[PDB]
């Protein structure tokens, strides 16, 4: 309803799931449960970004997009033994596979090959909130262009329960990297999600977008589409007032 | 004055020359220094150092 | 006499056009110097070409700077024979690159003063744009 | 005669048998041990895993106690095994049985330090487990090796022994060894003409006769063999996987390494304790999920439970037994130089499918793997022993045309075992 | 120059520096009391030859003016063989 006083959801995403299932068409051994992701497209009436803010937006979502089996590398400010002990204490070893101090990340991974090796070893890169700004360097375009952007996990006080809470929140939230553009794509989930779950993901993302991405929210929104990596951008909703909004803004 | 003939070192030997087993000193902290440390600790106790 | 063209590759970051000319002019005068750069951002492609007034000078520079351990990189200096040296290969030499901020221009193009006729020329037949997707359905 | 306590054995053997967890005798044990205790020459035929190991070890150890043998008496018992891995398996059992004894035990095998084995022999080894090739070498060249007091001789799987190519060595060994007052044993899985011929020359006249009687392959290079395995095991952690190898030292190293990189695995090696191995195998059978490592010889005779994946990490030392062993999913790791195994399988009339993998998904933890192996003394020592036993098992393979050690690349193999350069292992 | 820049990061500790470190440990033992393996360049002719023959050497740096040249005349070939 926040979109245009209506919510043309549900039916649209169920149709997208039916399309995704229906256009199905050696044997391989290293198999995964990877499925086509759900991509929500959103067009605005102005560039929402002044510059690429290399810090993702922790869009909390109730159906996690990151599979729970994903291994995490935690990037923390030195010392490193402290947070290695905390992860072991809180039982995150199956989740936070490796903890790397910042200086050790700066020294031991200097080559692009080393950076690429470290990048592919892990599925998600959690990073301490007070070391995110360092990470655009030390990682470069190997991470920040090849779809591996560190996530700002807030562990400043550093105790077992907050680490667990931040990690589960980190997996439970989707991330979008704001860049200068009028149109942007945000992950809502995967096809394995049901029609209701994806729709719940869509509405939560739109609520976050209207507040923290588009300064004027739905009035700033131009059109919305649902899509996967290959499918049609199915139009979820279009602005009913854009005829006058574009005239007022562009004057 | 014939040119140097590498009839033996023209190829690389893949394995180490020795098959002797590796001792444990090379994986444990040094025993010479631990002996020296205990001798120094003695001299500190006796006021020599 | 003969103008020798020298290719330098694996340039350490920061060994750019000003640095190359200041360094290579030591061996002798440098006629045209161009280091390849990307279209969109103008960042260095880490290789360059230099023209020396005499091919012998280019031979001396090639023999002294090839496989030069510089900032962890071996500098690849090899003379290109003139029969594959192309006349346009120096196009834009000695001229500073212009980093066009396409994101910034597109931003202004998004949000610039506009009039009613241009708004009408913007909306066009968006219904047809919706209709084309509906046919795809 | 139902239990081991039925037999009139000494207390030291009784305590050893109780420790190993053997209470009920098998059919071959019932038909063999009582006549063997009386010094009766026996020609035995038995299937895989019937219990022949305890069948001939118990009477000959009881014999060793009765004669009160000492190291200066030299060798009193010689047990011949076709291969190193079976010889090491027999040797391990003999250590368990002779735990509460004073008679000395020793093993002389191929690919081992011969200069060290000769020093062992001159000291006096009462119970000797040996391979025909190395046993003949010691019987000829080793000065100080005493075997004139030999009273017991046992041959295990002679049908396999002749197949490997020990026709000349076996008859040479018989000619050298004394024959008078020597209780001789011959166990065989099959009764071929060569077996009966070896029985007639070796066994005393009128011997007592006892008789109790769909594939998948991955073509992976040697250096990527472990990395593909580790990635595959991580992928199928929530399943029931059983992996077969060619060496107990190889099994010990992989189990130690996988537990060090935090991949919980089980092994049928333990500390080479029979009770522990039975307990571990029972644990694997009970749990619906879990992964167990073991050798082909250890599997031989063990009832494989319902397993989601059966993996042949190392080639099979008995391809004839392996093809009938199959009769979840079966996978076998193979190398490009070993692709002749496909032709042999086709001649054996077994259907096979091919499993391929993308190089992207293979975990590239080689640099970390060699770091830990170099940084850990016990990991390194296990890696060197696992690597050495792998090549020795590879050199002794029956299929010399298919599994050629010369065609094998030593640098790649060591890379799998955690080495930047191959260790100096002598064959 | 670049080789010696790397070498100078791995110089062995001077006898005075070694004494200072060991006394520091001695005080802890004396009053109240796990370390990482050291890292340094390898020297000594017999020691380096054993390292090449063990294939542990990553880089060998041979002096060009060893007066009895027989001391290192075999070294380049040995490094080539290994």
């Amino acid at each position: 309803e926040l979109l245009g006083s209506d919510a043309p959801l549900e039916k649209v995403c169920s149709a997208l799931l039916e399309y995704e299932s229906k256009r199905k068409s050696n044997l391989l051994e290293d198999e995964q449960d990877d499925i086509e992701p759900v991509w929500l497209q959103l067009a605005t009436l102005k560039f929402i970004g002044n510059n690429r803010k290399l810090i993702p937006y922790k869009i909390a979502i109730k159906n996690p997009v990151i599979p729970s089996s994903s291994e995490a590398c935690l990037i923390v400010k030195d010392p490193q033994r402290v947070y290695k002990d905390l992860v072991n204490e809180a039982g995150l070893s199956k989740v936070v596979t490796r903890v790397i101090g910042l200086s050790k990340l700066k020294a031991k991974w200097n080559s692009y090959e080393q950076k690429r090796q470290l990048r592919d070893q892990f599925d998600i890169f959690l990073a301490d909130d007070r070391v995110i700004p360092m990470l655009p360097r030390i990682l470069g375009k190997t991470f920040y262009q090849k779809s591996k952007v560190p996530v700002p996990v807030k562990i400043s006080k550093g105790t077992a329960e907050q680490l667990k809470r931040e990690v589960v929140s980190a997996y439970g939230a989707t991330y979008f990297n704001s860049a200068p553009c009028s149109s942007f794509m945000i992950k809502c989930g995967h096809v394995s999600n049901t029609s209701t779950e994806l729709a719940e993901n869509v509405e939560s993302i739109l609520q976050f977008v209207s507040k923290h991405i588009v300064p004027d929210g739905a009035k700033g929104i131009a059109s919305i589409h649902l899509k996967t990596s290959q499918s049609i951008a199915i139009p979820l909703w279009n602005n009913p007032n854009l005829k006058e909004l574009i005239a007022s803004s562009r004057k | 004055y014939p040119d140097y003939d590498d009839f033996f070192t023209n190829t690389v030997r893949e394995t180490p020359l020795s098959s002797a087993p590796e001792p444990k000193r090379r994986f444990a902290p040094s025993k010479h220094e631990q002996k020296r440390i205990l001798q120094l600790a003695y001299a500190i106790r006796k006021g020599r150092i | 006499k003969k103008k020798g063209v020298l290719y330098v590759g694996r340039l350490p970051h920061g060994f750019y056009e000003k640095q190359m000319r200041m360094y290579f002019s030591q061996f002798g005068p440098v006629l045209r110097l161009r280091m390849s750069r990307n279209r969109k951002t103008g960042s260095s492609k880490h290789y360059a070409f230099i023209e020396f007034e005499s091919l012998d000078v280019a031979n001396v520079v090639a023999e002294t700077m090839h496989n030069y351990l510089l900032y962890g990189k071996l500098l690849q200096c090899k003379v290109i024979p003139e029969d594959q040296v192309h006349e346009n290969m120096f196009k834009g030499a000695d001229v500073p690159f212009k980093r066009i901020p396409h994101a910034t221009i597109a931003r202004l193009q998004h949000e610039k003063p506009l009039s009613k006729e241009k708004a009408d020329k913007l909306i066009t037949r968006h219904n047809r744009k919706l209709k084309l997707k509906k046919r795809k359905l | 005669i139902e239990k081991f306590s039925d037999l009139q054995l000494s207390e030291n053997i009784q305590k050893a048998i109780k420790e190993m967890g053997f209470e009920t005798m098998t059919e071959i044990q019932k038909r063999s041990i009582p006549p063997l205790l009386a010094g009766r020459d026996v020609l035995g035929a038995a299937k895989t895993g019937s219990g022949k190991t305890l069948a001939f070890l118990i009477p000959t150890i009881e014999m060793l106690y009765a004669l009160k043998f000492k190291p200066r008496n030299g060798t009193g018992v010689i047990i011949i095994s076709p291969t190193r891995e079976l010889a090491l398996q027999i040797f391990g059992v003999a250590k368990e049985l002779l735990k509460y004894h004073h008679q000395t035990f020793g093993i002389v095998i191929g690919g081992a330090n011969r200069r060290a084995e000769a020093d062992k022999l001159v000291k006096g080894v009462n119970l000797l487990v040996a391979t025909p090739g190395r046993l003949l070498d010691h019987l000829q060249n080793t000065k100080g090796f005493v075997f004139r007091n030999l009273r017991s001789l046992v041959i295990d799987e002679a049908d396999r022994i002749l197949e490997i190519g020990f026709e000349d060595e076996m008859r040479q060994i018989m000619k050298i060894l004394p024959s008078e007052n020597r209780q001789t044993l011959l166990f065989s899985a099959t009764q071929t003409t060569k077996v009966e011929d070896l029985a007639r020359i070796s066994l005393k006249p009128g011997p007592l006769y006892v008789n109790v009687d769909e594939q998948g392959y991955v073509v992976v290079d040697s250096d990527k063999r472990f990395l593909l395995l580790f990635s595959f095991l991580k992928r199928n952690l929530k399943k029931k996987v059983i992996v077969f190898m060619s060496s107990c030292a190889s099994v010990k190293y992989m189990a130690e390494l996988l537990n060090y990189i935090d991949l919980p695995v089980l092994d049928l090696h333990g500390k080479q304790k029979q009770q522990r191995r039975t307990n571990t195998f029972f644990e694997f059978c009970n749990a619906e999920k879990g992964i167990l490592l073991c050798t082909n010889v250890a599997a031989r005779g063990l009832d494989i439970p319902a397993v989601d994946w059966i993996v042949q990490y190392d080639p099979p030392d008995d391809p004839r037994d392996y093809i009938h062993r199959v009769g979840g999913k079966s996978l076998m790791f193979l190398a490009p130089s070993e692709l002749g195994f496909l032709r042999y399988l086709k001649t054996a009339k077994v259907s096979l499918n091919e499993f391929e993998f993308p190089a992207n998904k293979v975990a590239n933890v080689q640099s970390q793997l060699e770091k830990l192996v170099s940084k850990n003394y016990y990991l390194q020592q296990s890696a060197k022993d696992g690597y050495r036993s792998y090549l020795q098992a590879y050199a002794s393979y029956s299929l010399k045309s298919i599994f050629d050690i010369n065609k094998l690349d030593l640098a790649k193999v060591a890379k799998s075992f955690g080495f930047a350069h191959p260790p100096n292992v002598n064959i | 120059t670049q080789v010696f820049k790397l070498l100078n990061k791995y110089r062995p500790e001077t006898a005075a520096e070694k004494k200072q470190r060991l006394v520091a440990e001695a005080e802890a033992v004396a009053n109240g009391k796990v370390s990482k393996k050291p890292y340094n360049v390898k020297y000594g002719l017999n020691h380096v030859v054993a390292l090449i023959e063990a294939k542990k050497a990553k880089l060998v740096l041979i002096a060009s003016d060893v007066d009895p040249i027989e001391l290192v005349v075999f070294l380049p070939a040995l490094c080539k063989k290994m």
